[PDB]
């Protein structure tokens, strides 16, 4: 059964996530255009730039979040973001084309899209595979954003000071998670599924190492840094 | 280190 603290952990999370992603995509006519090498890095650049800032939006009303550190607040959306952006894109990810498909055919992203902003296959092919495995879960709309504030409030990201805090926060969204399966999942639907989003949290640490490495590669040459956002410059590094 | 985070989280 779920408790009060609970229900309101999921409402809060609801609400904040209502608040960060536009299921319109509204905002995307405000990126550098799309160009369908490097030809769709400015456009790219600008919406994971973007969808960083909606990250910390949502991130920040996060029960127990507020109580950390600015520190490590800071270590934590850093290490997160890559993975939170990965997460809250299943939204839009559909199995039909394999695409993002964000409202229309200009923002709407396939393999080939996505593959020429410096990225190889090596990151993509495993990102899609991931979002299927994802979609496939089907998960209800309340285990999405306990899932995602899960991935931003993990103790072990790197240079994490107060770990204990970080991990009596995230037991708090886990046993939220874990109890609002069991009370509000029907089975089948429901089968492991506690275990299969937290093997989720795995492969995106996967992902991230991945996208880190690609990054430093792209990110080596400065006419390609130069076509990158200052935040994705100070999150990425 | 990081200007444009801790801005947009404060
Ligand atoms: C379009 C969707 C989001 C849709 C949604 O939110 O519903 C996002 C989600 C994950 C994103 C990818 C994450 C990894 C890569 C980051 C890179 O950016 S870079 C150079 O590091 O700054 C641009 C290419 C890149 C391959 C991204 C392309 C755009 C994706 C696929």
């Amino acid at each position: 059964k779920l408790s009060e603290e609970q229900q309101h952990i999921i409402a809060i999370l609801l609400d904040a996530h209502h608040k960060t992603y536009d299921p319109t995509y509204a905002d995307f006519r405000d990126f550098r255009p799309p160009v369908r090498p490097l030809s769709m890095l400015p456009h790219l650049a600008d919406l994971v730039s973007y969808s960083i800032q909606k990250v910390i939006g949502f991130a920040k009303m996060i029960p127990g979040f507020r109580d950390l550190t600015s520190d490590d607040q800071i270590v934590l959306l850093k290490s997160s973001a890559i993975e939170v952006i990965m997460l809250r894109s299943n939204q839009s990810f559909t199995m039909d084309d394999m695409s993002w498909d964000c409202g229309s055919q200009d923002y709407k992203y396939d393999v080939t899209d996505v593959s020429k902003a410096g990225h190889t296959l090596e990151l993509i092919e495993p990102l899609i595979k991931f979002q299927v495995g994802l979609k496939k879960l089907n998960l209800h709309e309340e285990e999405h954003v306990l899932l995602m504030a899960i991935c931003i409030v993990s103790p072990d990201r790197p240079g994490v000071q107060d770990a204990k805090l970080v991990e009596a926060i995230q037991d708090r969204l886990s046993n939220t998670l874990q109890t609002y399966i069991r009370c509000r999942h029907p089975p089948p639907g429901s089968h492991q599924l506690y275990a299969k989003m937290i093997q989720k949290l795995a492969d995106l640490r996967s992902l991230n190492e991945e996208h880190s490495k690609q990054y430093r590669s792209l990110s080596f040459q400065p006419e390609n840094s130069m076509k990158l956002t200052p935040l994705v410059l100070e999150v990425f590094g | 280190n990081h200007p444009m985070l801790m801005n947009l989280l404060k």
